[PDB]
């Protein structure tokens, strides 16, 4: 059904929104502390999904970052995910004028 | 016995299942299966009930912190 | 409104329902349970004693009414979901009615007899032990000689599913023999015993006797057919035919849920029946005790109190790659549905040894399937041919 | 997509089915319709032959399907609405799925036998010819004592309905005696016979055939049950019992209609069946041939080719003085439901002549039921119970 | 900065939505018309969630699947991204919770 | 030994049964009534769970012994009569044994048919 979607939805942009959470971490530790920069980097290639997952693992050897990491899910979350509604639709109409023209490109073909 | 030690199986299976602990209880079996045993109690809102399930509740669970969870229910 | 008496206790001996109930706008909570409990049965009546809401969900709320002991008669499912929800679903006052759960004493289980064969009847002609089982269904001739060639690849039955009565191009009696003589040639030729399923469904039942005594004279194995367009008292007199034979056991918002379903055709009978929830009636068909589960559709506690078990069978579609995760869900007593054949009993026996080690086989399904195909060239088609989607958008 | 050839005419012989069908958004009208008419089955395969739409309503189109004549067994209504319909209802792809009709050839009505008894043959033990029938629902002499005194009003049965079987309080044996009592006292003494309905429901069918051999030894008259909870192969065991007794013949946005349960109902057997559209299968079970009404839900056309005719029974309540509403719908071959018994034999009988003397009963109902007070004490008291409610608001 | 970032999501936005048109495809076309469902993973490997380049390669065969592709987005995408403040928030309260502790 | 546990309630559907016991001399109450409770039958086992006494009489005791409810077969006398008193009857160890009671639970009552007829069929 809409249910088992909307569900469904509500962590895997929630896992994508944490991951611009550990972006804004990245470079702002490039800046303040590059040791702590280039160990998050080391980390950060492991390949692990799932950031509301993947923060409980930060918290097993760094219990302290892994706070920064949450820290803006209040605060950054805030202007990238309240604007998402006028900003998906928008969208879809653009893409309803960006394919149909290529029906048409066909026929133009065709003609 | 064979059918009790049945079900801790199943308990510690699906407090394995789970990818968050909750709230209280550690890694051992013991808080295991007094995680069950106060999950299913506390959907009764009788005194005289509940006591069949907190005896056992009081009979295996381990940390302290998964003790003072099963002394909420008296 | 003696119907409704929420100071009261119900009996370790009464009958037990409950009834996720919908009211139409303004009806109150109050009234529209004593518009169930009353216009069932008519210290002879029914009292809904609790009144509890579900929460997030439409206006729904859980009533629990309780029928005496003695209102029904002794072994039967007709009368029971007969005299409980006979014209309680005609009402206009209710947007929706549906019935969830029945508690039946350990009183009146014991005066049924139940399914005739168990979780360890089963296992006496059935030569399959400790590992659950594979079946896949199917002119006449032509008909006979292709489950003469699925049963040799590891399929420990077939079906005759999909509907195969007598027609004109393909009649009942010339279709019992070349799936009797293709039995004949499969059975030696690969070590195991294997039945072929059977529909013994005629118009009369003076046919249907005659469509069930030449298929076992002495002929044949445990052959099954339905519940539907058919009843509790359809199958009655065929699923008696196995208290004498041991012949027929498969059973292939506003509603009655299935785990009602269930508790009424364990107790009917038969020995493994199609079908947290997916969980839910497949621990009452299995399970001796059940304690109350609310967040899993058990909203009662009754013990089955020694009474044969009856396993499940798969219910998603074709699986031929998607094997580990049925063998945990299902566990051990289940059912399941030539080189496409022999593919499916490799994939099936490979994960029981794994999961034996102590791998996790919840997190490590695939790899066991990837290392059977190193002896096994059945499984180097099929892994290529199922689904690989995923999404990393992190 | 060789099973949607429009360029095609269905033949003399064809089954031919429709179907009110809803899919899932983007899913176009045709494959729909082959997503219906090949999976039913499988010059072997149902071809839908025509996707006409539907005004004014959810998106729905009409899907006509037509399988051949050879596909099913000669006789049998489980076949016919099995093959059909077995997994089309399963799909994801529509919203919904309805089965409105079913032609039947003239070719495979006639290897039915049918109901066992007409419109004709109805007459014969039945002491009542052209005027409808009545009959009202009912510890175990007390129950006895109170259908001894509902049949000396008028009534021409009871109904031993609301699923009376042998409880601890009330056992079956010592519910026939008493009932049958109670019709040895009512025959003479009212010039009429009269029958008590009564229920053979029981676990087995070897304890339901005590529950008919019982009740005609040749005590007792034509005596039913239902087809719920039960099917078209339960109630073959026993409407087949009418074949050597004559005594039971009453049968008590997503699914099937109506009208494809009574074709399966007639052909089955039973001799007045329990229920534009509502004068629609009323013109099925009692016509002898049907030209295509489309806005009655009749889409075909098949003549039933001299097979005998069934009534119908009145389904919207009690309606002691909503009695002449009843007379012209339903007609003179059909069936409805000690003072309060009186007042019903009185309010029908008075109408029934007031109809053929031309005057217009439909214009006219209430001054008849008013008439008929001045010598009937009875409906002196029925009318001003019921319901005057009116609106003059111009 | 904190603009760029919410078009920078709601590119990836899309194309998550257009995966549960895929799927909604791809399990309804499994009995309807099963050969026309072994050959959707001819265009669909690796990534999935595309919305016109597959098309340009069907425009060469029957193209018609997309503008149902493009149907089902509709109703998920009305019905989710009103929805979407509170059901994303409210799995924010879980994952306070199960860190904290 | 396992044959008298006192620490146990016997439960709503077990079957229950009473003997009124007479011991040699020097033979003890609690070791004669688990040489009933064992002998009789063989989780599978009957368990004297009460000793009580009787006051005035020939030192006589009440053994009260708990048999399971799988035990048996539904609707069988013979079988009641006969899985509990077998071999009882016949030791040296006692002066005397009567049976003075059985408990039926509810639920294996109503596996037996009963009388034909009543106080009310008659």
């Amino acid at each position: 059904n809409l249910k088992q979607i909307a569900k469904d939805t509500a962590k895997t942009l929630q896992s994508y929104l944490t991951y611009q959470a550990l972006m804004t971490v990245l470079a702002q530790l490039g800046e303040t502390n590059p040791p702590l920069a280039l160990w998050l980097h080391t980390f950060s290639v492991g390949k692990v999904q799932d950031g509301e997952a993947y923060v409980k693992e930060l918290f097993r050897e760094q219990p302290d970052l892994a706070l920064r990491i949450m820290t803006v899910r209040e605060h950054i979350a805030e202007e990238v995910a309240e604007f998402l509604p006028e900003m998906v639709r928008s969208g879809i109409q653009q893409a309803n004028m960006e394919q149909r023209r290529q029906h048409l490109e066909r026929m133009t073909h065709l003609s | 016995d064979a059918d009790e030690a049945r079900e801790i199986a199943k308990a510690i299976k699906d407090f394995s299942r789970f990818r968050i602990l909750p709230e209280g209880f550690s890694n051992h079996p013991g808080d295991a299966v007094a995680y069950q045993a106060w999950k299913l109690a506390r959907q009764y809102s009788d005194l005289q009930e509940r006591s069949r399930l907190i005896a056992r509740g009081l009979r295996f669970a381990h940390s302290e912190t998964a003790r003072k969870q099963i002394e909420q229910l008296l | 409104l003696t119907y409704y008496t929420p100071d009261y206790t119900p009996k370790d001996t009464d009958i037990l329902a409950a009834f996720r109930v919908t009211p139409q706008p303004g009806v109150p909570f109050e009234e529209a349970a004593a518009a169930v409990a009353a216009e069932s049965s008519t210290r002879y009546k029914g009292r809904c004693y609790d009144i509890e809401p579900v929460p997030g969900e439409d206006n729904q709320f859980i009533a629990y009414i309780a029928y005496p002991l003695d209102l029904f008669e002794e072994g039967s499912i007709t009368n029971v979901l007969t005299s409980i929800v006979g014209n309680v679903f005609g009402f206009k006052a209710l947007r929706a009615l549906r019935l969830e759960d029945i508690r039946f004493p350990v009183a009146y289980i014991k005066t049924f007899q139940g399914p005739p064969h168990g979780i360890q009847v089963e296992r006496d002609k059935l030569n399959k032990y400790g590992r659950p089982l594979l079946g896949c269904t199917i002119s006449a001739k032509n008909y006979g000689r292709a489950v003469y060639e699925c049963l040799r690849g590891g399929l420990d039955f077939t079906k005759d599913d999909e509907n195969i009565n007598s027609a004109p191009f393909q009649r009942w009696r010339d279709r019992f023999l070349f799936v009797a003589d293709a039995i004949t040639k499969a059975q030696a030729e690969t070590g195991e015993i294997k039945g072929h399923y059977l529909n013994v469904t005629a118009p009369t039942c003076e046919e249907m006797l005659k469509r069930a005594e030449y298929a076992k004279e002495l002929k044949q194995p445990i052959i099954m057919h339905d519940y539907l367009t058919a009843g509790f008292t359809a199958n009655t007199t065929l699923a008696r035919w196995c208290r004498d034979n041991g012949v027929l056991l498969h059973i292939h918002n506003h509603g009655i849920h299935f785990r009602v379903l269930a508790k009424a055709l364990r107790l009917s009978g038969g020995d493994h029946i199609h079908t947290g929830i997916t969980m839910g009636f497949v621990d009452l068909l299995r399970e001796n005790y059940v304690e109350q589960d609310k967040s899993r559709g058990i909203y009662f506690t009754q013990d089955w109190a020694s009474l044969p078990g009856v396993m499940a069978v798969a219910s998603g579609g074709i699986h031929v790659w998607h094997m580990p995760a049925l063998v945990e869900i299902f566990g051990d007593d289940s059912v399941l549905q030539a080189p496409g054949a022999t593919a499916n009993r490799v994939a099936l026996e490979a994960c029981v040894q794994a999961r034996n080690e102590g791998r996790n086989l919840a997190r490590e399904g695939n790899d066991v399937i990837r290392e059977a195909a190193k002896w096994s060239p059945e499984l180097a088609v099929a892994c290529e041919l199922w689904k690989e989607i995923k999404f990393e958008f992190e």
